[PDB]
């Protein structure tokens, strides 16, 4: 997963996270595996939206992707009855992921070293070996 | 050699069929066997959702190749 | 029929099915033939919407078609006064059947063995026998 | 099915799942076969929406498909009277499946090893054997 | 007629059918000829909507046409003051009949043997006798 | 007229027909000539809408035309203050007659023998006598 | 990060910042790391929106980017329940960042020395070495 | 900055400026650095909107830019809860700055001497040295 | 400035002008410099809107420009809470200034002598010296 | 000015004119210079709208221009709070002036002698002196 539960419980108040999680567990006591599973599902969502033009086991993780995983995990964790703002922000992050997939916006870099994640060649052409090109310094 | 390869492709347009997405894996095989069955006076039926556009694969004429060949000879 | 009454009474609560059926019968007691007749009519509807590009005595039945028959049978069984949701879901399944007929969506497979139902050739062309084709290894 | 009942009862609270299931069973006591049947129907739905460009007995299962099966099963299990949010999320996942079938979005990978499911050749062309191509090192 | 009164009184509750019919008769007692006349008028409607591309004395009757005749007969029998749902379903079946006449949807088959009703040639062309065609094995 | 008063008083309750008719007569007692005159006017309406592509003294009367005359007569008989449904059905039958005149829908047949009414040639072309046509077996 | 917490607590009142931050921390007492993390996420957002046409480890920081980071951090810090104005200003700054990425608006300069941040070549073309150009003073 | 705090406190009443500023400062007493920082941010905004077609360390400052900086500073200083008129005037001045950047409206002059600020060449073309032009008085 | 405060206090009642001005001054007593500063800002606005096609140190001042400066100064002086009519008239005068800048409407003249202000050449073309033109009375 | 105050006080009641004017004057007693100044501003407005295709020191004044000046002066004199009808009539006269400037409507004549005001040549073309034209009675 892109973001750990210790970050989702920091961006979103831990008490509200416990309130959301405690029903979903089998026993009925505050649990941590539910949040990790939701974060894994959100990371899978982002991975699917990024694999279009990136090598998906990201060499360097864009620093905004932690936020983009936390928001989607929060929406996935409020599926029974979400606030209007949660839905609006989830639609905004889906729009951002669609723009990233299409090519309108790059995901960003790692804020530590400003390195952008690599990916496979979106465009690739092959032609026959070049003959009579200007690089052939013979003749002329 | 370039002229011969040009004649290999010239005067026979590429025959592409655009099957609607979601078509079963069996209906792509029949479509491809049909689009490769176009010959003399070929004529068949296609659903409203399919297209059979003919795109040219080699456009030009023989004047440049023959001009270069004549000059070289 | 695609779906049996024992499946319609499972997807939709049997008590509500009995409530819907008991008036339609002649005697006035819960009956089973009404549900089977409605399922047969829904299966006829689906058969008409699928015969466009399939051999209709389906060799393998797509696994979603049970749901698509149950929903249409339920709508056909609420013709006097249906809920808004029943009508909305019936419109959704009619839209799905239209998409299947047009070619936008394949019906699916049998979930047991992942086999897709066969059908007649949608596209079929005939030309004169091929002469001077590249397969004629003579001459050249 | 893509998702097991032990996952649907974790993403969605088991108590609410029992409340939804207990009417549908014949006896009237909490049952498990209803949830498995709904999950199978949702998996059939997803299978139909994915068979356009994939070999449907998926070699590797995309990790988001568990969520996409749970949501559709939950909607299929609330057919009598669903919440507005359940319907909205079902429409969102239908939109996502339509985008996957069209080609706008890839389903994703298996989060364990980042492997994408294979599929049949969407595009396939055949031409006559190549003669006078640049690969023929003779002549020149 | 396509559907008998014993089927209209099964799809629609007989008590409501008697309530609708008892005023229309001359005496004032529940009658059966009114329902048969309405079914005949609905069958005439369907016959007019199907004669575009079918031989109208149908060799095999599509199995959905019983439903399509029952609904139109029910609407014709509620002409004084119909429910909104009756009008909506009548508009839906008129839309379906228009689609069948145009060619968008085939009516279906007989569910017993999966046989489609025959019809006259929608498209028919005549040319002069073929000469110099490839079938003339002479010359060449 | 296409439909007799004994049919208008059957499709529409005779008591309501008497209520509509009793003011229009001179004496003030239930009369029958008013209904026949309204039926004649409705039949004239239909005749005008059908004479576009039919020989109007119809050899065989389409079986739906009785319904189409009854509805228009009923609307013509409620000209002072009609129900919304009466107006809606009159608009529907005017739309159907317009479609018949344009050519979108054939009126139907006689349900007894499935015979369609004949009409004048909608399309008719004349050319000079054919010479050098393939039917001239001479020369060749 | 582009802006320090000592600037976010100046543009936005420190008391309100403490009110927003005190729940998110683990202990429950006013903390400073939450604000710095939000500022880092906002700076990552801006970095992703600027890396399209700039070398992202900015040589000189545009002076408006402090405001553009403070506003996005404030919105990110009100994700549970934001004011309408906060959302409107966040949409405005997202629009501005989109315009900067597209090329409609330059970010600005450093107000101290009016220096614009450098970036990679948006447009770059290569041709064969120039021969017979007017710069060849020979011949003529 | 383009405008000094002594001008913002004149166009906008000083008492209201103190009311807006006193919360933002650390101590809680009326401060002046907050207003200067807001004016600097507004001047950065205007500088970014003007650097498109001007040398940004303006040789002569347009006289309207003082107003355009005061309004943007006032809006930036009411970010928590602004009046509708403040937002409308901020949108108007953003529209004016967009028009200036596009080229629809020139910023103006210095009212003292009517001098317009200089800028870099928006349009610049280079061609080969002119030969055979009419300026070559030879030949002819 | 185009208009003096003695004209703004005549077109708009002096008492209301004092009411608008007395808060903005530092002391709190009716002042005159605020009105002159607002008039200077409005004159700068008009100067920017007129410099498109006029030499801005106007040789002769159009007589309507006094009104156009008074209205804009009044709007600039009601920035905290303006009447709807003040805003509407300000929009009207902005529209008029836009039309003047575009060329749709000339500003006018000086009413004393009907002289229009001069300006730089909007259109200017240069060609090579004319040879073989009809003005060359030689040859012919 | 086109219209005198003795005409504005006749078209519009003098008492209402005094009510509108008495605040604007310095003393507070009914004044006449305010009305003359408003009439001069309205005449400047009309002059600007007419100078497009007329010599502006009009040789003969169109008789409607008195009304068109009175209405604009009345609107200019109700700038604080105008009636809806005053605004509507001002918009109508602005539309009329725009039509006159464009060329859609001529202003009119002097009603005394039906003389239209002259103006500069809207269209003017120059060509080389005509040779070989039909007016050259030589040759032929």
């Amino acid at each position: 997963n892109y973001a750990t539960v210790n970050d989702l419980c920091a961006r979103y108040t831990r008490t509200r996270l416990d309130i959301l999680t405690r029903p979903k567990t089998a026993d009925g006591q505050p649990d941590d595996a539910v949040a990790e599973q939701a974060l894994a599902d959100a990371s899978a969502f982002i991975d699917g939206y990024l694999a279009a033009r990136f090598v998906l086991p990201l060499t360097v993780v864009p620093s905004l992707l932690k936020r983009q995983c936390c928001v989607v995990a929060w929406f996935y964790l409020n599926e029974s009855q979400p606030t209007e703002q949660i839905t609006a922000t989830y639609r905004d992050t889906v729009r951002w992921l669609e723009q990233v997939r299409d090519g309108k916006t790059d995901p960003g870099v790692e804020s530590r070293t400003a390195a952008s994640p690599e990916g496979e060649d979106l465009v690739q052409v092959q032609s026959d070996p070049p003959v009579f090109s200007r690089k052939q310094k013979g003749f002329i | 050699r370039d002229f011969a390869e040009f004649l290999e492709i010239y005067g026979l347009p590429m025959r592409v069929g655009k099957y609607p997405t979601g078509s079963t894996n069996r209906e792509k095989a029949t479509l491809m066997q049909a689009v490769m069955d176009i010959g003399r006076r070929a004529g068949g039926i296609i659903p409203m959702g399919m297209t059979l556009d003919f795109q040219s694969a080699a456009d030009g004429q023989s004047d440049p190749f023959m001009a270069m060949i004549g000059w070289a000879e």
